[PDB]
């Protein structure tokens, strides 16, 4: 599994070269941005059933095929299975976004997810909405500024947008 | 590749939850820690040519045989003399990349898993790389807790050789 | 899905055998009861759209909030109103099913597996709907042997939420 | 697995539908049919060693190749196999007949059963030749007038057909 | 299929290994005595047509009544006599390729694998086939070990049937 | 799996034939040869490592790009992987010249082994090299006149280079 910093070595190692100049400090202005980042990840956290339920309405009101008898996520069996897709997804995004690196999300949720899909027949376009729909939810969440220190999470906030449309791709 | 915030990452996925308390502190404690590795990582890398070149020349000084006798394993001709020095440098990169990774993780992946099936293969010494990762230690220049990092990795690399 | 019938051939495939004497008993039983089912199944569907609309009032007499309140999870609006007399109806289908099925199965397959975490996630009370099946049987007007293979399906509905 | 009356309920769940009149009505000939179908389940199942060995004798004297030395009957381990297969596919259809649904046969014994001949070898048009031989033995041994109650059959025979003709097509 | 030879490579293939002392052992065995079992094969094969015509009228003589009932499993017609001709022609085969083989192998693998079956499902006696062997070890001719190696594997048949 | 002799019997069931007089010499003129086949194995496998760590040498003197930062045998897994492969296939080398026949080779180490290569991206051609130093050198120390009676091991060299050439072509 790589954090931002082992993405870094195995980059390095794969070219024979020293970790340079412009990568270290890339890497001291993740390190300055901690605590910032560990409050992305506690405000997902503390938030993820809200962030799935609340996406999940979203989701059904805009695709109403998915919820009439005969749709992907009609039968309780079903809806529940499409919950907890929507929770899994959050999770792995929220460990994205601690180790501040993707590959968590890639080698252990996303890998093959398209083709599991194809297989069971679950329309991965809805998916890919669902996933967008906790994006928009996670960021307003993860960046209000009630009830913390002010200052600027611009940068976690984009890399936070990155990990949700790379899930967002990786199942359609 | 593991490091102790992926190892925070591997026990919550193993219980199929979000990350923990325990696990925040994990990430709290890396990003206090982190920037005393990055610079003596970078620190090393750049004393690397003098540092690698010194530690080969203390090897052959320890070693003297590895210069003179004739054999694919020694440094009696100029490619085997480039072979060790290149092997050095190996050694000397893995530890600046511990440094940045905080942990041992690449150099468990990238050099110590294997390295005693290279050495038997080609018939390489490992007292002749514990000269060079001792020499290393004593040349560094670094201080205090800089020199703590550093010399864990170096002390790491002579155990899995010792 | 599982129903005696099935379960039956289960068996036998389980053992890799043909159908045992044993296994033929459970198909002369089911085709000696299998007509009060359906009789029952399709006197409840043609009384079902009387049955939802009681159902759904009787909710709303004993739940008042729930057409006040504001929220999501409420019937205080047209949109709340028609989620829950569709929920109503899938009640009432399901047990039409289980009538024509001989068993619980496409109650289990469809409705109850699952259902602890949908009215857990969407904020629906459990409460709700043991009322509505309550109602149903109160008022399906099914006499002997019919309202008790009814009954026995919207009980089994009310222990899953209970 | 399905029966009849749970494969139409599967149906109608999918349309968010109640049972119709119509569909209720087909489901009480069925139970009224009900003695006839365990008779056709009984004398199948009680013959099943000789519908197995005579469609067997039936299919070499037909297709000779399969048991010239090297054909895929040839060796006493892959004539074992084949009588096992036929047999197999016998129990499943008697499954079929029992239940009222092809079901129990498409999930445990036909569906990746072509890909698996193709894998080891085994000739699907032999096999489907052989399933029409036990066809026609099992359909005269249930439908024979002797020491039973006089009366019709043909729908069960009808239904029991279509499932040896299913097992048929699904191995080519 | 397996022999003494291929059994020594499994055994270092199922511990990861190159052959061990004992393994190349079992290969001086093996082409010390091959030539005894390729000259008894070649001996029967080249009286196969007098031994099988010669074993299938010893049944019929211990047997009558396989050429006088009707029945498919009978030879009591051209196409029965013919079909026990041919399946007594399999035994003696597979008798001389395992005198090839050095082993039982190939009776194994092409005969005795499910012939319990066979003869079930078409009504075949072991005991016509028991005879057939018992004549073919009274008629091969053999002397000393090469008497013994075929009638090891005729016996081997035997008990199989038996 | 085959030996020699099993090989022939197998060919000759497939035909429902007996074995010829003309495969009964040349069985034979194995068997005359064992002594020969003996100390072709007992030659490899006493020097395989040397066999294994020169080929290995000299293959990636011939192919820098494998040991070079990011090459596929560079970082002390992916070495020792690739010497333990050479060893592998040596291994399955003399468990074909010692058996006279190559199935075990095919059956347990070859079949699917070009699949296998391409999921880790380790590059076939580059195996197919390494195999082919090993075969040289094999064949040199297999055949050296030095410590052994005087005789024709010809036959022999050319079934021991055959097997080399069946894993060769098989990984690429
Ligand atoms: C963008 C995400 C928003 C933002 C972040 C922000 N955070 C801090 C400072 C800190 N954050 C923490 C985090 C925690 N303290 C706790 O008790 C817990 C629970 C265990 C957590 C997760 C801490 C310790 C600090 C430092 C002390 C403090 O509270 O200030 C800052 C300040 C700068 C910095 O990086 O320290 C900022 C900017 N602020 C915003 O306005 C964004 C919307
Ligand atoms: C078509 C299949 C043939 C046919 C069927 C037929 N069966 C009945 C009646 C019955 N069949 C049974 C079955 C069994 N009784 C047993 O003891 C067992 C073994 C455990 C079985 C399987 C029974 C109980 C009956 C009812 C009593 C009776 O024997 O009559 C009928 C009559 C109509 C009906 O459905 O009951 C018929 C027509 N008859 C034919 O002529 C077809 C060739
Ligand atoms: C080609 C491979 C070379 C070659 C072979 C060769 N070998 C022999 C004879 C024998 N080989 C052995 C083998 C062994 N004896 C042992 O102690 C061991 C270790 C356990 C082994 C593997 C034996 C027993 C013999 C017979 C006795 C002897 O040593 O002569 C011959 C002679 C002919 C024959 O087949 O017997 C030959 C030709 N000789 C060469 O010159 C090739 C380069
Ligand atoms: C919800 C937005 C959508 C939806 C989802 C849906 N998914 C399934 C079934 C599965 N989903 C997964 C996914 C994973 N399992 C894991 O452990 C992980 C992490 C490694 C992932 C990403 C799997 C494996 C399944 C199959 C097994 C299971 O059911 O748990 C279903 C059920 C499909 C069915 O027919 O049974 C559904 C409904 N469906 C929608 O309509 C939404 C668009
Ligand atoms: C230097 C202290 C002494 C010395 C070195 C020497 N080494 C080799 C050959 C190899 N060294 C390695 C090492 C690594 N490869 C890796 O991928 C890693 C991890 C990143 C390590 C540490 C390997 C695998 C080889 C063999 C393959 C290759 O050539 O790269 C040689 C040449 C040996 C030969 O037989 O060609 C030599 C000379 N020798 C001394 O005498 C010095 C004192
Ligand atoms: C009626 C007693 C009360 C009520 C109902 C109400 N329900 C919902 C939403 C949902 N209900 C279901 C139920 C099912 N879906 C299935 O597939 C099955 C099995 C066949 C069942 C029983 C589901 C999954 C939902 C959520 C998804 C959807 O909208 O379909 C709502 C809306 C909740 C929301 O947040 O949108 C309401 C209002 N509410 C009351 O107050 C009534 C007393
Ligand atoms: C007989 C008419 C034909 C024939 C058949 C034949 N089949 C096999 C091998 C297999 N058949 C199956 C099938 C199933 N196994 C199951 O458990 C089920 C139910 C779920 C089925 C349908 C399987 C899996 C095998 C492979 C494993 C095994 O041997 O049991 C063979 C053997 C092939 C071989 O070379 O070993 C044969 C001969 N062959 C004919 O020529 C007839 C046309
Ligand atoms: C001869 C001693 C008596 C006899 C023989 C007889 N056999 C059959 C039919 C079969 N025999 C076999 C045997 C084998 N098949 C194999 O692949 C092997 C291994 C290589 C063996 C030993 C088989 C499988 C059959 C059935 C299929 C086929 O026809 O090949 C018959 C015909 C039986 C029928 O019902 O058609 C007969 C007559 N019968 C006697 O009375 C002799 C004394
Ligand atoms: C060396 C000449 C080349 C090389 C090889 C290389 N191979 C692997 C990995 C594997 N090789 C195998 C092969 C087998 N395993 C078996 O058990 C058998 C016998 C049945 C065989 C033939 C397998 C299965 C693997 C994968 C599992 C493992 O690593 O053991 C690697 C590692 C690839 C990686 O990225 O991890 C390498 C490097 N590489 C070269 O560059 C040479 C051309």
């Amino acid at each position: 599994m790589f954090d931002a910093f082992t993405k870094v070595v195995s980059q390095a190692d794969a070219r024979g070269a020293y970790v340079t100049n412009d990568q270290i400090g890339a890497l001291n202005q993740l390190v300055s941005d901690g605590n910032k980042r560990i409050d992305v990840v506690n405000r997902i956290t503390s938030n993820a059933s809200t962030i799935v339920a609340d996406a999940a309405r979203s989701l059904f009101a805009d695709q109403p095929q998915l919820i009439a008898p005969g749709g992907n996520a009609y039968t309780s069996r079903r809806m529940a299975a499409c919950l907890r897709d929507m929770e899994i997804i959050l999770r792995y995004v929220t460990y994205a976004i601690f180790t501040g690196d993707g590959s968590v999300m890639d080698d252990r949720c996303l890998n093959g997810l398209r083709e599991t899909y194809v297989a069971l027949g679950v329309p991965g376009a809805s998916v890919a909405q669902g996933v967008s729909k906790m994006k928009q939810a996670a960021i307003a969440i993860a960046n209000d500024r009630g009830g913390i220190t002010q200052g600027d999470c611009s940068s976690l906030m984009s890399e936070l947008s990155g990990y949700f449309d790379r899930a967002a791709a990786a199942v359609g | 590749m593991k490091t102790p915030m992926t190892e925070a990452v591997a026990a919550a996925d193993s219980q199929g939850r979000f990350l923990s308390s325990s696990e925040l502190q994990v990430a709290f404690g890396r990003f206090r820690q982190a920037q005393a590795g990055l610079s003596a990582a970078q620190a090393l890398s750049e004393n690397a040519d003098s540092l690698v070149d010194g530690a080969a020349q203390a090897v052959y000084q320890k070693f003297p045989y590895t210069t003179q006798m004739q054999g694919d394993n020694y440094a009696s001709t100029p490619e085997g003399k480039a072979k060790c020095a290149r092997d050095i440098g190996y050694y000397l990169r893995m530890v600046t990349y511990c440094l940045i990774a905080g942990g041992t993780g690449p150099m468990d992946d990238y050099l110590i898993a294997g390295i005693a099936e290279i050495n038997s293969t080609f018939e390489l010494s490992p007292s002749w790389y514990v000269e060079a990762l001792k020499y290393i230690k004593a040349n560094h220049g670094l201080s205090g807790d800089a020199a703590v990092e550093a010399n864990s990795y170096l002390d790491y690399a002579v155990n899995a050789l010792s």
